[PDB]
């Protein structure tokens, strides 16, 4: 299925995922797409921060769901 | 000399602030600058911390001389300019600092920061683990702060010669007006870099 990930800059990244994908896998797909290491990424859905060990299915994230990506950056 | 950069982490920054002598403010992630997302941020927003790719008699300013101390300079700019609204703990590291450097220039204040071992030590208690030398030597991200002072939005960056006055605001428009500035003056200028971060400073 497809999910969308919105960044702070207002860009929307489209990802191809399965319900069985873990939040770690989703973060790895974002790195493939955008070069951002997973450890700097936080994913939010329904105002809840998504935990690395859970699946998209665990969170009942369905087709065409939109996640928000927050970056933990070092300045 | 060489400091570890601070991570834009709400928890770390709050704990660092408490330890400096400010426990009355906390930090909250901004997911976007559209009204829909800004509406979820609790009010009153006192400041915006912003990380991005790299006549002011009434504003407290400090020059930056240590390359990776910019996160700490942001916290000083924040608490130095909220000193009236949110007072610092008495005899705390920041209470002592602000009193000592009050009649000093932004330059001389900046150099007193270089000598302040309490602050360097605390910065590095709350900077968050690094993996390799590049985490400390190759830093491509700046850390600045936006505050409201006499009903104007003021951008504070210790690498510049002065505070930057942006515009007027009043009531709870601060967050939304700061968002416009950020999008126009910073984000729009950057094509295809996603490495931005922002935090709202709200009462604890
Ligand atoms: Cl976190």
């Amino acid at each position: 299925m497809q999910i969308f990930v919105k960044t702070l800059t207002g860009k929307t990244i489209t990802l191809e995922v399965e319900p069985s994908d873990t939040i770690e896998n989703v973060k790895a797909k974002i790195q493939d797409k955008e070069g951002i290491p997973p450890d700097q990424q936080r994913l939010i859905f329904a105002g809840k921060q998504l935990e690395d060990g859970r699946t998209l299915s665990d969170y009942n994230i369905q087709k065409e769901s939109t996640l928000h990506l927050v970056l933990r950056l070092r300045g | 000399d060489i400091w570890t950069p601070l991570e834009s982490n709400p928890d770390s920054l709050y704990l660092y602030s408490c330890k400096l002598g400010q426990s009355k403010l906390k930090f909250v992630d901004i997911y976007g600058f559209n009204n829909d997302l800004l509406d979820m941020i609790p009010q009153p927003v006192q400041a915006v911390i912003f990380l991005y790719p790299v006549n002011f008699d009434n504003v407290w300013f400090i020059k930056q001389y240590i390359p990776n101390s910019c996160g700490t300079i942001a916290l000083l700019h924040l608490y130095g300019n909220l000193r009236n609204k949110f007072e610092l703990d008495k005899d705390s590291v920041l209470d002592d600092f602000f009193n000592k450097v009050n009649e000093m220039s932004a330059e001389k204040r900046g150099q007193e920061l270089k000598n302040n071992k309490s602050i360097e030590n605390l910065h590095h208690e709350f900077c968050g683990q690094v993996e390799n030398r590049d985490d400390i030597l190759d830093v491509d991200t700046h850390f600045i702060v936006f505050v409201q002072i006499e009903g104007k939005i003021i951008e504070l960056d210790g690498r510049k010669d002065h505070p930057t006055v942006h515009c007027f605001t009043n009531g709870d428009n601060f967050l939304y007006d700061t968002g416009k500035i950020i999008q126009d003056k910073f984000i729009e200028k950057c094509k295809d870099d996603l490495r931005f971060s922002a935090l709202a400073v709200i009462p604890n």
